[PDB]
RNA sequence: CCGGGGACGUGUCCGUUGAUCAAGGACGAAGGCCGGAGGAUCAAAGAUGAUUAGAUACCGUCGUAGUUCCGGCAGUAAACGAUGCCGACGGGGCGAGGCCAGGGGGCUGUGUCCGGGAGAAAUUGGAGUGUUUGGGCUCUGGGGAUAGUACGGUCGCAAGACAGA
């Protein structure tokens, strides 16, 4: 069992907030056990790259393994995190909880028309990490994920099914090539389209809406 | 702050060409010599000496911008 | 010699928890320390009880900004309650400089340069 | 309508030298300036603009359900009792001295509560808190001087913080409007005895 | 999926922005007391760090 | 410079800066109908020309729903079957966006030239 | 990379600054790049000032100052320690103490 | 003395006369070359005295070309901001420019500091407004080395230069 020290996980353990309305009001997920509680069924961890970094000290090269991992549900949510540690299995479970803290929603869209369920990225966007430019392009249905091996693993966990991609720069740098491809999905999802031109009246955010309700849960313990 | 309606405070600060409508800082005027009954007329940013013809004194001398007026002269702007 | 954090953080806790039972003389200050703690080796008692006296000398002057003692804020709040010579009564026909009065021309009183 | 300043309250801020603003003003501050003293080269702050930013700050303060969630901070020792007399009165959590960085982000430390608002005495003196608040989606009211920076500050209260009485007057008046917003106490406060607790006397 | 439109810019608030702040303001009575209803305000990240969030919120709440 | 491309860049600078009005120091005949076409799709709210007997002045109110406006120089001769390929380059998605052609029916949108059976010269875009 | 924003010298909006000779090395350094230390000290050193009071003809004699502009090239200025070893962020200091 | 120059100021004139450039032309530090004049200092070359394992160098001394001027050639530099020109737009602060205004002002130069944006990063008011990629125009680059070398060409008294595998 996990004890939700964070205030948002208090409302998550109480089931006050769904997954989709965390990112509605832009509340930072401090603790990783929030989203594994919400996505207890579907959450797949997939290791992108294990590589070993070194610093030369006085005696010998201090070598440590640096892993970069991607987590995601079946469709809609994806995150990436990286941790470097002395032994790789310590680094992976540290990277996974960092990825779970950094899950972002990916809005999917329709390529041409609104029939069926959504399958592709909604707009054309570009994620740019250091010197790696990944550009996602909406693809018609059945086209599949047209990408390299590392973005396709992110694209599978993000739940897109048809995408055309373009890359520039040093895509062998796979931490940058993974950080760019989620940044495109980050940017294509919050592209401001005429479907969302409709102004909604703003709503009170749930952590200050349930601001009375959280303090008794600490007073219970 | 509205760009289509610039306040009268900001218009005199900004450049004459950079206003919403290009507005002159110059004008014309009348110079009144005391020994002399006529009123010689001249430009504000004048580039020529102006002297009252009879009872000959020098009214304004040209300068870098506005012409500086010499001696005892009453000036009146001319706008209408 | 220089004490370490195993001694200093210890001796900080002794003077903080048990201040009134202490005194400036070291041998009495050690005699409380066997009575009130459990420290195994007799040299390391003298390491701690020595620095307790080096603390209790400067906490008698009240110099340390960290530790906090129940007697030392109730004496402080007597010092805090100054018999107030607030200048709101001491200033009569307030001299405000030439441009400072002009900003208060809507609702004004006590006009002086 | 607009709430009018008491002659009692405006009596305080002139001898607080809160309108004695600073020698320099930024273009973000010029709307808070009626004029500047041509003698001392000191910008004199608008009191009417100062008072209405106080009531917006009071409006923003009470809007949270619990005032104890609000973590008010002051780096300097001038406002040590100005925040101590504040939090006994308003029922908020005080932060005095050096704000330990990571105080809102690092979850290994649980000294205070997760903030839903912070208000600081000075963005120059508490640049660490106003940055750390922006990492956790937390609003920031600030008392801000004429020379001071105002980035990552939601509500600027244009007032001086370089006098010992000045933040003592400002934290007093911000406590005065708060219970006036709740209707807990009107302006019938008799400042003869109250504001001196906020004052820094030593 | 829905994203918060910032009130002052009119732009959507960017994806997972920490500087983005929820702003709550109670409506004010005629005598100056608090009321139960609340103005709810959405603020983009970059307009805070520019420092331009102050002067816009002055004129919006002056209305 | 090019007065259309200078107009589109100066709009984008004010748009990215969250400004609500942009004063542009010049109007032409082609950027008048470009901003009026930008208005009817709701991308810009308040449009006011100013006749100062020189180049011109237009003050564009920024609606907040303009991602980017641009100008395509040189104005490529495009047939009917090419503008469907050209809109795929320029616009982000098929569901929205406006590619503007200077065809014989008028300065019109890429959706309309499909309807009006027109080609013409590509001027710019917005979305 | 570019180590200094001014490239070591104070030359801006010039093409050419005339060279001067180093006071220690006789190197040809431009007047802008050259380290210049204007020293104004007394002619008689301060140890001997009591001995000149006993020896002056004049009541209230003021010992004259010595005026010299030491102009050093870069190589000898660090060797004569006219310029102090500073950090990379310490390089951007410009004020004298 | 003759000549030039930009900025500012202006109800002065003309009215699109413009921007950028193959070709072409002019200028172009130092060193160099030619003819003439001159020659104090310094000083390639050269000569020495030392240093050194050696020392054709660094150090000392001397010394010619040269450094200087006039007429010409040459046409190169880390000729650098290692950043083409023109144009639109874009944050604050501080400075010691010039002109104007007299209302912490405007134009135009010029540095600087902090941010924004950009960038592989150093950094950067352009190296920003770039995959949401299109302002015009000119030039250049396409892994290293061969090599800025050879051949052919043009220019030069020559040195060599341009160009260029
Ligand atoms: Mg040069
Ligand atoms: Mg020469
Ligand atoms: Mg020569
Ligand atoms: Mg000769
Ligand atoms: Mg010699
Ligand atoms: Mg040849
Ligand atoms: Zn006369
Ligand atoms: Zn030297």
């Amino acid at each position: 069992e996990w004890v939700p020290t964070t205030d948002l996980g208090i409302l998550v353990k109480m089931g006050k907030i769904n997954m989709e309305d965390i990112f509605q009001y832009s509340l930072k997920i401090k603790e990783s056990g929030i989203v594994d509680h919400l996505l207890k069924g579907q959450l797949k961890e997939e290791v992108i790259k294990i590589k070993s970094v070194q610093k030369q000290t006085r005696a010998g090269q201090r070598t440590r393994m640096k892993v970069v991992v991607v987590v995601g549900n079946g469709a809609g949510y994806v995150g990436i995190g990286t941790k470097t540690s002395k032994e790789a299995a310590t680094a992976i479970k540290g990277a996974i909880e960092r990825a779970k803290c950094a899950i972002r929603p990916v809005r999917l869209g329709f390529w041409g028309n609104n029939y069926g369920k959504e399958h592709t990225v909604p707009c054309k966007a570009t994620g740019k990490s250091g010197s790696v430019i990944m550009r996602v392009i909406p693809a018609p249905k059945g086209s599949g994920i047209r990408a390299g091996s590392v973005p396709k693993k992110i694209f599978q966990l993000a739940g897109v099914k048809d995408v055309f991609t373009l890359s520039k720069g040093q895509t062998s740098t796979t931490e940058n090539f993974a950080k760019a491809t989620v940044s495109a999905l980050d940017k294509s999802s919050c592209f401001f389209v005429p479907e969302f031109w409709r102004e909604k009246e703003p709503e009170l955010n749930p952590l200050s809406r349930y601001s009375r309700l959280i303090k008794e849960y600490r007073e219970k313990i | 702050k509205d760009l289509a309606f610039p306040t009268a405070e900001e218009l005199r600060t900004t450049c004459k060409r950079k206003r919403l409508i290009p507005q002159n800082n110059s004008y014309f005027l009348y110079l009144r010599c005391k020994s002399c009954d006529i009123i010689i007329l001249a430009y504000s940013h004048s580039q020529t000496r102006r002297t009252c013809p009879g009872c000959n004194m020098v009214m304004l001398m040209p300068k870098g911008g506005k012409a500086r007026i010499e001696g005892d002269v009453k000036i009146k702007k001319i706008k209408r | 010699r220089v004490r370490n954090s195993n001694v200093k953080r210890a001796a900080k806790n002794i003077v903080e928890k048990y201040f009134p039972k202490l005194d400036c003389d070291f041998h009495h200050n050690k005699r409380v320390l066997e009575s009130v703690t459990e420290i195994q080796t007799k040299r390391f008692k003298n390491q701690i009880a020595g620095y307790v006296t080096h603390l209790y000398t400067r906490v008698e002057k009240g110099k340390v900004k960290k530790i906090f003692i129940k007697k030392h804020e109730e004496e402080r709040e007597r010092r805090e309650n100054m018999i107030p010579s607030s200048s709101i009564m001491d200033t009569e026909k307030i001299e405000v400089d030439d441009i400072t009065m002009q900003m208060i021309k809507d609702y004004c009183y006590r006009g002086n340069y | 309508k607009e709430i009018e300043i008491p002659e009692d309250f405006v009596k305080a801020i002139i001898l607080s030298n809160a309108h004695l603003g600073s020698t320099t003003a930024t273009t973000n501050f010029k709307q808070y300036i009626y004029g500047r003293r041509k003698n001392d080269l000191i910008h004199v702050i608008d009191i009417n603009e100062m008072w209405k930013k106080l009531i917006i700050a009071a409006r923003l303060f009470v809007s949270i359900e619990d005032p104890s969630s609000i973590i008010v901070a002051s780096n300097k020792k001038f406002g040590k009792r100005a925040v101590l007399r504040f939090c006994s009165e308003t029922g908020a959590t005080p932060l005095i001295g050096r704000f330990i960085p990571g105080g809102f982000t690092n979850q290994v430390i649980n000294d205070v509560k997760e903030s839903r608002l912070v208000v600081v005495s000075d963005t120059y003196a508490d640049k660490q808190t106003v940055m750390e608040a922006s990492y956790v989606n937390t609003p920031c009211i600030a008392f801000c001087n004429s020379d001071n920076s105002l980035s990552r500050v939601d509500v600027v209260i244009p007032m001086n913080n370089r006098s010992p009485l000045s933040i003592g007057c400002g934290f007093y008046l911000f406590a005065k409007v708060i219970k006036y917003i709740k209707g807990e106490e009107s302006f019938d406060v008799d400042v003869r005895s109250e504001i001196e607790l906020y004052f820094y006397r030593d | 999926f829905e994203q918060r439109i910032c009130t002052f810019t009119g732009r959507p608030i960017p994806h997972t922005d920490n500087a983005s702040v929820q702003l709550t303001f109670v409506e004010l009575d005629s005598d100056g007391r608090a009321t139960d209803k609340v103005l709810i305000y959405n603020v983009c990240g970059k307009i805070r760090k520019d420092g331009t969030i102050d002067e816009i919120l002055t004129n919006t709440l002056a209305q | 410079m090019n007065r259309l491309a200078a107009t589109c860049k100066a709009i984008n600078n004010a748009n990215r800066s969250g400004k609500r009005q942009v004063l542009i120091r010049f109007v032409t005949k082609t950027t008048r109908k470009f901003l009026e076409k930008m208005q009817v799709c709701g991308y810009i709210s308040t449009l006011t020309y100013i006749d100062d007997h020189r180049q011109g002045k237009v003050i564009i109110g920024l609606n907040g729903r303009l991602n980017k406006c641009g100008a395509i120089c040189p104005n490529y001769c495009l047939t009917l079957k090419d503008v469907e390929k050209f809109k795929d380059k320029i616009l982000p998605a098929r569901q929205f966006g406006h590619l503007i052609l200077n065809t014989s029916k008028g300065m019109i949108d890429h959706n309309e030239c499909v309807t009006m059976k027109s080609g013409g010269e590509v001027l710019g875009f917005f979305y | 990379p570019v180590k200094r924003k001014n490239h070591g010298r104070a030359k801006k909006n010039r093409g050419h600054v005339k060279l001067i000779r180093c006071d220690n090395c006789a190197s040809a350094v431009p007047k802008d790049k050259a380290i210049k230390r204007f020293q104004i000290k007394s002619l008689i050193e301060a140890a001997a000032h009591d001995d000149v009071r006993t020896a002056t003809i004049y009541e209230e004699y003021e010992v004259p100052k010595f005026f010299h502009k030491n102009q050093y090239c870069v190589s000898c200025a660090v060797h004569l320690k006219a310029v102090r070893c500073r950090s990379a962020e310490g390089r951007k200091d410009r004020s004298n103490p």
